[PDB]
DNA sequence: CACAGTGATGCAAATCAAGTGTGAAGCCAGACAAAAACC
DNA sequence: GGTTTTTGTCTGGCTTCACACTTGATTTGCATCACTGTGTAAGACAGGCCAGAT
DNA sequence: TATCTGGCCTGTCTTA
């Protein structure tokens, strides 16, 4: 984005609100009202003059049931805490490591059935 | 600067011109509505639309507003692909665009309708016949198999030059039932019966069969097929079950003549004429059909099994071939009639009283006693004595009469009439070959002048259709001096428009009570007259449908009820859809056509894919 | 050895692979046709002349006593020695092979027109199963007559043909088959010589001998080039059947054999391979014990005979060949040459 | 160097479906000011 | 220039969403194969033959 | 007499 000199102003006077009153949570529609007011000819021409530095800048920036590895996977999972892309890393290279999936898939096997009808 | 249209404008500029209006409805919603501006705006949008006639948008929105996804099941997307006639090619087509201009798979991709066809094709559902088929295979997953069926082809053998698939015929049926199966529970549940009762359903299937011409070879290696095809085909006629002593009509082929529910079972290149050729095909069809008569198809439907009991018709035979395969003499032969022993001239001389006596069985009788010739007799008296049975029949047909053949044979009879009626050949014996063609031309413009009919080579059945009519008798009158044949002709036309209906409507009974009442007092007349005022062409002769339509139509309809609807008028109509699979729908090679033809066909005759077309009308 | 193209009349269509000819008194005649009889032509024998490089077919009517044997193709035939010819097994055009043997003999020759005899043969004891492709001669033994049979094919047993191999078939048990046509009975004899079944073979007869040429065997699928001698003693006792394998043998099926003079016969034709067929001929010098096979010169065969795929013939009988090759189709199915040797 | 198919195959490519918390994008609020078109 | 309208910026936190990997299995996309049909009647010109013309 | 144009016939050639 660019900024205008009104809008230079406002950034300062939150800035200023924000170092006088730190615990202090700002509304934005008063907040407005009292600008505006403010901003409302030589307290001004330094925004202005900041402005256009700011328009430089704008110009450099211009230019089902589950597998079997799911079913294995989600009980290992509080273990894993215990110790999303890093754990599942870990599960996948335990699961390739481990008769020992035959459970899994005898679970499989029955879930298959459930969902084709 | 001018105000842009609203709908050009960013959001940020359409809220700053709506700003004004968008606080005021913010009013209107918490004063009237509860604060509700969704819904306000959702129903003011809508009410917009159909205010401007413009429903469709407002409908869609509401389906959208509901979120239901918009997708089509596999086997429907089939039904639409097998009925509408698109070929997968082009089916790829339209399916690939349409996902592509709503980003939504509203149709289904190739591989997932040629899954769902699995289930309707035959070898999917299991079954057992009890007792055991002699000389079948109990295998249940036989789908398309060679029709040459293990032919041999070595080169010291007889030469094979036909190509052929089929189905088992069991496997096939089936098929046919698990396609029905919808229609047959309806069927009972409308009858007041048990969709869960099993009891013995029985089966009546008519037998067509035709040999085609015009069936052009393909380049490319393979036999050197001859033109011709060969087309076996089944249609499930009704079932009927044992309710007490009662049996209940479950289900009967509303359109038994259609291309829908005419089955293919076996497609084949080769000609009907070249018997050897012929039976090495077919044996194989005939031996699975003699084993499911003596056996009960148990199969499961709903999950209660079932018993089927199977009675075979062949019926969907023309003359021509009929006489082939039950060891007939060809049609010129002294004996005309497929269904009695009676003689051409006996035929002309007594015309309507004689009775049905040749059937499957005595065909196989007298080709023993041709072969074997007990009495020691000359070829006369041998020929005389087994009435003209001299060769092997080889497949059993019901001794009955094709309407279509019928109405087209009767049809071009007719028409030789009304020319010898122009040369007033009942007055003048003599006429030179010149002198009968123009008695055929000034008929043929005549024709054409006032009942819109050019002239066709080969007799049609839409040409017998529209030529037997009276309003055709006027026109020709108009060609004939003598009004004492006015009379005749006009008699004549009476009494064979008395009888057509008896041999053509499904049930007689009930659609033509008095013409059934009438058939043979009709029948009577009509042979007189042809004995009396038209000497000159039946004195001695008469045609062989002439004689098959004046002296068997009543005993046919009160063995079987009907005659029309086991005509071959549906297998014929199959062959168009032949023709147009083979071109439209089937991989163009001969070691693929008849395959491809004979699996799509089965498709297009599928009763379950045929329902999703009538969706529209609930 | 002249091969010479031959014209056919308006029933050329009769004549199909598998068909046969038979000799009575140099006249010669026809058998097999293509289709079930029809009233042209009731018994489906014809009488068969070529007059003049022009042949044409015409009918023969049968005696009052005579059956009506259905067109059999390939059917095992020989002639008896008052002359008479036998016909066991072929092809029905129904595609059953008939169990059937049927003699046909000459009845009448009143004003050079023949009427024919034919008579079924009952047959008991072991009778070879329904064949084609087989051969039977008679073979003579002190003072005695025995018909010889062997090899050939049929469609499976009934217990294990099935429906959607309804067509297939396999070569017979190689048992040779002894059949005394004054009785109606039939002797089988296996042997150790006999392992491999065999159809499409020549069979040469010279006294108590018949010796087995050529020939293929489905199981193996390969044409051996063996000669096989069966010899038959006819003592007063039961008769016995001895083999010899005698080397120097052709490979050839479906191979057509002619008998030039007495004792040497010509065998041209057939097949060396599915796709190789068999241009040389052999001349066959019989011995009273010994047999010769001699390579011979070739005939002068036109481009349609050596670039066709497949040929059929059968033997006229005065040393003449009638040679059929698949011919141009819009015109006529087969084009035919007569070989003279 | 005609050309748009004709259906089944089979291999590549996309997609799925689960676990949760990152950041990114759009949005609201009042008031005032860039740009970009017209008298 | 005066005037009219599109597009904003200023802020904190609201929600919704896509993404983050891995594994095995489905589901889609796509090229491949040898072949299809639409090309599909009548006139020009020569040379033999014999009757009636020269 | 002794030829002699013309139709007539068939059959091939060229494009469809
Ligand atoms: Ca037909
Ligand atoms: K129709
Ligand atoms: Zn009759």
């Amino acid at each position: 984005g660019k900024m205008s000199s009104y809008a230079f102003f406002v950034q300062t006077c939150r800035e200023e609100h924000k170092k006088k009153h730190p615990d202090a949570s700002v509304n934005f529609s008063e907040f407005s009202k009292k600008c505006s007011e403010r901003w409302k000819a030589k307290e001004k021409g330094k925004f202005e003059d900041m402005a256009k530095a700011d328009k430089a800048r704008y110009e450099r920036e211009m230019k089902r049931p589950p597998s079997a590895f799911f079913l294995f996977c989600s009980e290992y999972r509080p273990k894993i805490k215990g110790e999303i892309g890093d754990v599942a890393k870990k599960l996948g290279e335990m699961w390739n490591n481990t008769d020992d999936k035959q459970p899994y898939e005898k679970k499989a096997a029955k879930l298959k059935e459930k969902y084709e009808k | 600067r001018p105000r842009q249209h609203l709908l050009s404008l960013t959001r940020r500029a359409q809220k700053h011109r709506l700003r004004e209006l968008k606080i005021q409805v913010k009013e209107f919603a918490d004063k009237e509505e509860g604060g509700d501006v969704k819904a306000v705006c959702l129903t003011l949008f809508l009410l917009a639309l159909r205010a401007r006639n413009e429903h469709r948008q407002a409908d869609e929105l509401e389906a959208i507003m509901q979120g239901r996804g918009s997708g089509l099941q596999p086997a429907v997307c089939l039904a639409i692909r097998v009925n509408t006639f698109l070929s997968c090619s082009q089916y790829h087509k339209m399916y690939r665009t349409v996902k592509a201009i709503t980003g939504r798979q509203i149709f289904q991709p190739l591989h997932a309708l040629r899954n769902a066809e699995k289930v309707l094709l035959p070898g999917y559902h299991p079954f057992e016949w009890q007792p055991p088929l002699k000389n079948v295979s109990s295998r249940t997953d036989v789908g398309i198999i060679d029709g040459l069926s293990g032919l041999a082809s070595s080169v010291d053998e007889y030469p094979v030059d036909t190509i052929a698939k089929r189905f088992r015929y069991d496997s096939a049926l089936v098929s046919a039932l698990m396609d029905m199966e919808e229609d047959i529970l309806e069927g009972m549940r409308s009858q007041d019966l048990d969709d869960y009762l099993n009891g013995p359903f029985t089966v009546v299937v008519k037998e067509s069969c035709d040999g085609m011409g015009d069936v052009s070879e393909k380049h490319g290696s393979g036999p050197a097929v001859p033109e011709k095809a060969v087309r076996f085909s089944f249609t499930v006629m009704r079932i009927t079950i044992e309710h007490g002593s009662q049996n209940v009509k479950v289900f009967e082929e509303p359109k038994p003549n259609s291309e829908l529910c005419c089955k293919p079972l076996c497609l084949m290149l080769a000609d009907e004429s070249d018997h050897e050729t012929l039976t090495a095909i077919l044996s194989p069809l005939i031996a699975e059909r003699e084993a499911m008569k003596s056996s009960e198809l148990t199969l499961e439907m709903g999950g209660i099994p079932r018993t089927f009991k199977f009675i075979f018709r062949g019926t969907g035979y023309d003359e021509k071939l009929v006489r082939e395969v039950e060891g007939l003499e060809a049609s010129g032969s002294v004996y005309i009639c497929t269904l009695c022993d009676t003689t051409r001239l006996e035929a002309s001389q007594n015309l309507v009283f004689h009775s049905i006596t040749r059937s499957h069985a005595e065909n196989l009788q007298r080709y023993e006693v041709w072969r074997s010739n007990p009495y020691h007799e000359s070829v006369e008296e041998l020929r005389d004595r087994v009435k003209g049975v001299s060769a092997k029949p080889f497949i059993e047909t019901v001794p009955s009469i094709d309407a279509l053949h019928c109405d087209i044979g009767n049809a071009a009879e007719f028409y030789k009439i009304f020319q010898l009626e122009i040369g007033e050949v009942y007055k003048h014996p003599n006429a030179s070959k010149e002198e009968r063609k123009r008695w055929q031309a000034t008929l043929d413009k005549h024709l054409r002048k006032r009942m819109n009919l050019k002239p066709i080579m080969r007799m049609n059945g839409n040409f017998a259709r529209k030529l037997m009519t009276q309003e055709t008798v006027d026109a020709v009158c108009e060609l004939i001096p003598s009004e004492e044949r006015h009379e005749a002709l006009r008699e004549l036309m009476d009494l064979y428009l008395k009888m057509k209906p008896v041999w053509r409507s499904s049930c007689p009974a009930k659609e033509c009570p008095e013409s059934l009442c009438q058939y043979s007092f009709n029948s009577q007349r009509f042979a007189e007259l042809l004995s009396t005022k038209f000497k000159y062409r039946y004195e001695g002769k008469i045609t062989n449908y002439f004689h098959k339509t004046l002296a068997h139509v009543p005993e046919i309809i009160e063995r079987d009820g009907s005659i029309g609807a086991w005509a071959s008028e549906g297998n014929e109509s199959g062959n168009k859809l032949f023709r147009r699979f083979r071109k439209m729908n089937a991989r163009q090679s001969k070691c693929y056509e008849m395959e491809d033809v004979l699996k799509h066909h089965w498709l297009y005759t599928s009763k379950y894919l045929q329902k999703f077309m009538n969706a529209h009308n609930a | 050895v002249s091969l010479q193209m031959v014209t056919v009349g308006h029933n050329i269509a009769l004549i199909q692979p598998g068909f046969s000819l038979m000799n009575f008194d140099g006249q010669v005649f026809f058998f097999g046709q293509k289709g079930w009889p029809k009233r042209s032509c009731p018994t489906g024998v014809f009488h068969f002349d070529i007059k003049q490089n022009h042949l044409k077919l015409k009918p023969a009517i049968f005696s009052k006593d005579s059956c009506y044997l259905p067109p059999l193709r390939y059917p095992a035939t020989c002639s008896y020695k008052k002359h008479q010819y036998i016909i066991h097994g072929g092809k029905t055009p129904n595609n059953e092979l008939s169990d059937k043997i049927y003699i046909m003999s000459v009845a009448c020759k009143n004003n050079k027109k023949v009427t024919f005899r034919c008579t079924e043969k009952d047959l008991v004891g072991d009778v070879p199963e329904p064949r084609y492709g087989h051969s039977i001669d008679v073979v003579y033994s002190r003072g005695k007559s025995m018909g010889v049979l062997f090899g050939g094919r049929s469609y499976m047993p009934s217990t294990q043909r099935t429906t959607e191999k309804w067509n297939s078939v396999a070569d017979c048990l190689p048992h040779v088959f002894l059949i005394d046509f004054e009785f109606g009975c039939a002797t089988s004899y296996i042997l150790p010589e006999l392992q491999d079944g065999l159809s499409f073979h020549v069979s040469i007869a010279r006294n108590d001998t018949v010796y087995i040429l050529g020939g293929h065997s489905l199981a193996s699928n390969i044409r051996p080039a063996n000669l096989y001698r069966i010899r038959v003693d006819l003592p007063l006792g039961t008769p016995a059947v001895n083999c010899t394998v005698l080397p120097g043998g052709i490979s050839v099926s479906s191979a057509i054999l002619t008998q030039t003079n007495n004792d040497e016969f010509v065998i041209v034709g057939g097949y060396q391979l599915e796709n190789q067929k068999r241009m040389v001929c052999s001349l066959v010098s019989l011995g009273d014990n010994t047999i010769e096979i001699s390579e011979m010169e070739t005939p002068d065969w036109t481009s349609d005979i050596k670039h066709s795929k497949i040929w059929f013939g059968s033997n006229m009988g005065n040393g003449t060949i009638f040679l059929g090759i698949p011919g141009d189709n819009k015109s006529e199915a087969f084009y035919f040459y007569t070989l003279r040797c």
